[PDB]
């Protein structure tokens, strides 16, 4: 889409309807005159079209009035209403920007933010654009969280996030025109190569993935119109509804050839009766034609009994002889009814144990999607989100996605190697205390009006907790918290010094021995610049590789790359990084997954944020003071940085709201 | 998770 | 609103593959097991069949008589009356059969014969006589 229609869609909106959150903001205009309605769209609308054309510098409430036209530049108040509406929601003037009307002089309020992933700078950039005061507490000591890049020499390669899934309604858009970062499109064609070295044919690749395709399909049929979503009392994983599709296909071939083979047999025993039917009539032709030719012994001139026997036995053994004809003619037409059952048999076995080794890295690839083995995804909503999807080619950053969250820092107070430790949040303000993870005896103390969260559902899930919240968290939080999935997948980085794979190809894929390590070094990724080969470790595979030494990892990378390339064009790679984000302390874990059990209904519990009981018993219900952020409190775009950019960019929202009051809601 | 590398 | 074509999802056959975890194991091989009962079935009659094709061989060429061509005349003779009356004691109403006997005679004026000759050849006496066996 183009026109002021395809800034409405590249912002994930609606243009010629009214969000359930813009309702709140403006509940005079939805309950008013449809024509008032439509201005307003059309007055929102424009006002993002001209941020969405230069999103490099701020977009004033001046500018916005004076490129809007009549009769839509009349009421100001709602171009007022509209302008504040979208800044506050981080629509607009978000990201980098040079800033029409610098930062105010006195800050009012403050917010400690843990964790300076990219939700944390969202929040904390757009929080500081706000006029408030912001401090960043990171564990780490770099930015990025999740986003992770290693740089050596020349070689770049990401440990963590490394792909913009479309820029059709991508806010990451926004931030490429912001933050220049090469972004290289990926060609999507991947050969797959068998572990004994050679490439599957087409004829086979194409006719595995379309039954891959359609078994998702049929999984889907079992959910959604045949309620199969409990079983003995439990959930029904993706995995579960697999197997007994497989298994219901597998059956069904047997289903096949019992019929098959049944017709054969009813054949065979009429052909069998029929012939019982030829020799009994045989012998009874062998029998009368010697009756006839003894009556025929008596010679003429006979009377006429003698003559009628004669002529008598002839009609007798030709009606017999008539018969068998017959007889033998039926045979000739159940003779060939036979060898056209033996010539049309039907499909051997569902699938071969190649066909299965071919289908299991269509798994692993699903299992990398999601990171995690799918007997643990729901199968009524692990493709819940699965709508909002962006349009258009993905993309990799060619020089690290580690350069985004950089940009980001500018500008910002960020204490680095401070791992926060426990949350106080009261009715009167809460306090943070955070180590120094480089020597732990040095204690540190933060006060503040509200505390933002961006730490990742891994360290979350903890036990025993990481990160202590006094008070605890409700229930209904902590509950949310277990029934949600945080997966894991990690990657090895194969720095070589010679280019000796297509180069034209960017990815291909390894073929698995078995269903179980469907997952080990299953695919690899030619993105880089430099010679970087990069291969990855999904499913079960994944968390079982943590426990393996670099150098038996890396060994078995060069092994399939050996008999996929000839072992003697893989030299020895120069520099390898292999990754373990389950193992990670500050991640615990990769991104989430709605695992059997769970909902994007739980994705929105985690976003609501906490208000404290009140301090002296009778004092009125105060301000919710804990705010939660990242990528799993965002429901229709989880598991994503942009999905984490967006629920940063809510909170602070959210928080301003709260704490410097919404003057755009009259 | 969903599904990645294509553009449906 | 169907599941994709190839797919066979009914509701019965669902239920029976989770009745617990093995169930699904046992019925495919309920199915493997079944079908091998018809294949060991199909090679017994394969062979039966066998057997009997062997029996029939030559045919039945040996013992065929040729055929009588033979112009369809109209008067009676003594012996053709005497044919008939015999026939219709072995044969009963068939008339193709008693006009092959007869052999010049069609199928027509053998039914004509049975009329004019009813009184004169004492016939339903013959045939009260054919039912009687
Ligand atoms: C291996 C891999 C690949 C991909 C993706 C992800 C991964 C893993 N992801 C998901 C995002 O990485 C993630 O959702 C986001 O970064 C959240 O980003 P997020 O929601 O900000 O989570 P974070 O970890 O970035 O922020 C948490 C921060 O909190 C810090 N922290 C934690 N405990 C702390 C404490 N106690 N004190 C202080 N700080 C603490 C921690 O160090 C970190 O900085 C992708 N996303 C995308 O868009 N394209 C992609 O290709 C990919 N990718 C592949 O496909």
């Amino acid at each position: 889409p183009s026109g002021v229609e395809g800034a409405a869609f590249q912002s994930r909106l609606p243009h010629d309807r009214m969000t359930s959150q813009e309702a709140a903001c403006f509940p005079d205009i939805i309950s008013g005159p449809q024509q008032t309605q439509k201005v307003f769209l059309f007055i929102r609308n424009r006002t993002l079209q001209l941020w969405l054309d230069n999103p490099k510098i701020q977009l004033t409430f001046e500018a916005t009035l004076q490129q809007l036209e009549a009769p839509y530049n009349s009421d100001t108040v709602l171009v007022h209403r509209v302008h504040s509406y979208l800044e506050r929601h981080g629509l607009i003037n978000f990201g980098i920007y040079k800033r029409i009307k610098p930062l105010p002089t006195k800050k009012t309020g403050k917010v400690i933010i843990i964790g300076s992933g990219v939700s944390g700078l969202a929040a904390a950039r757009q929080l500081q654009s706000f006029g408030m005061d912001v401090t960043l507490l990171e564990a780490r000591d770099r930015v990025g969280g999740r986003v992770a890049t290693f740089r050596k020499g020349n070689y770049v390669a990401d440990l963590g996030a490394m792909v913009v899934t479309g820029l059709g309604g991508n806010p990451m858009a926004v931030v490429s025109k912001q933050v220049n970062m090469e972004l290289a499109k990926i060609k999507q064609k991947c050969p797959l190569y068998e572990a004994n070295g050679q490439a599957v044919p087409k004829e086979k690749d194409e006719m595995v993935e379309q039954e891959f395709n359609r078994l998702l399909e049929a999984t889907s049929y079992l959910s959604h119109q045949l309620d199969f979503n409990v079983l003995n009392n439990k959930p029904v994983s993706l995995g579960q509804a697999l197997e007994v599709v497989i298994q219901l296909q597998e059956k069904h071939v047997k289903d096949e050839q019992i019929e098959h083979w049944k017709k054969i047999v009813k054949t065979q025993e009429e052909l069998k009766e029929l012939l019982n039917k030829m020799v009994n009539l045989k012998e009874k032709i062998k029998e009368l034609h010697q009756q006839y030719k003894e009556a025929s012994e008596v010679k003429p001139p006979r009377d006429i009994t003698a003559e009628f026997l004669v002529k008598s036995k002839h009609r007798d053994l030709t009606a017999l002889c008539k018969e068998y004809d017959e007889l033998a003619e039926t045979q000739g037409k159940l003779e060939e009814k036979l060898q056209e059952l033996e010539a049309n048999p039907p499909s051997d076995v569902y699938l071969s144990s190649r066909d299965r080794q071919i289908l299991d890295w269509h798994f692993a690839n699903l299992e990398f999607a999601n990171a995690t083995p799918l007997s643990t995804l729901s199968l009524k909503h692990w493709d819940q989100d699965d709508d909002f999807e962006f349009t258009g080619s993905h993309l990799t950053v060619r020089n690290g996605y580690s350069c985004v969250p950089v940009a980001l820092a500018e500008g910002l107070d960020i204490k680095l190697n401070t791992a926060v430790r426990q949350v106080r949040y009261t009715a009167s303000g809460c306090e943070v205390i955070a180590v120094n993870t480089r020597s732990t005896s040095q204690t540190f103390i933060y006060k503040c009006d509200a505390v933002l969260c961006t730490l990742p559902l891994g360290v979350l899930k903890q036990q025993p907790p990481a990160v202590q919240f006094v008070p605890p968290l409700p229930e209904w939080k902590t509950s949310a918290v277990q029934r949600m999935g945080f997966g894991n997948l990690n990657k090895v980085v194969l720095c070589f010094d010679r280019v000796f794979w297509d180069p034209s190809v960017n990815l291909f894929g390894h073929v698995g021995s078995t269903t179980a390590s469907r997952g080990e070094l299953f695919l690899f990724w030619n993105l880089y610049k430099a010679p970087i080969l990069l291969a990855l470790v999904a499913g079960e595979a994944a968390g079982i590789m943590e426990n393996i030494s670099d150098d038996v990892i890396v060994g078995r990378c060069l092994a399939i790359l050996k008999g996929i390339f000839g072992s003697s064009a893989v030299p020895q790679p120069k520099e390898t990084v292999v990754s373990r984000w389950r193992a990670d302390p500050w991640a615990r874990g990769s991104y989430s997954y709605v695992a059997a059990g769970s909902s994007g209904n739980d994705y929105d519990l985690m976003a609501q944020p906490i208000t404290p009981g009140p301090s002296i018993p009778g004092a009125p219900q105060p301000i919710p003071r804990l705010f939660f952020a990242g990528e799993h409190t965002i429901r229709n775009y989880p598991a994503t940085v942009h999905g984490a950019l967006l629920s940063g960019l809510r909170e602070a929202g959210r928080i301003a709201d709260q704490f410097l009051g919404a003057m755009y809601t009259l | 998770a969903r599904t990645k590398q294509t553009a449906r | 609103r169907k599941p994709p074509k190839g797919m066979f999802l009914s509701q019965e056959d669902v239920e029976a593959v989770s009745a617990n975890a093995t169930a699904a194991t046992t019925v495919l091989r309920q199915l493997d097991m079944e079908l091998v009962s018809v294949k060991r079935q199909i090679q017994n009659i394969k062979q039966t069949n066998s057997a009997l094709k062997e029996k029939l061989d030559g045919g039945i060429e040996p013992y065929r008589l040729p055929e009588v061509i033979q112009k369809c005349n109209a008067r009676w003779t003594t012996e053709e009356q005497l044919l008939a009356v015999q026939a219709i004691r072995k044969y009963g109403r068939d008339f193709q059969a008693i006009s092959d006997v007869i052999g010049n005679k069609s199928v027509v004026q053998v039914k004509n014969f049975f009329v004019n000759y009813r009184r004169r050849f004492n016939i339903d006496e013959v045939l009260q006589e054919w039912e009687a066996e």
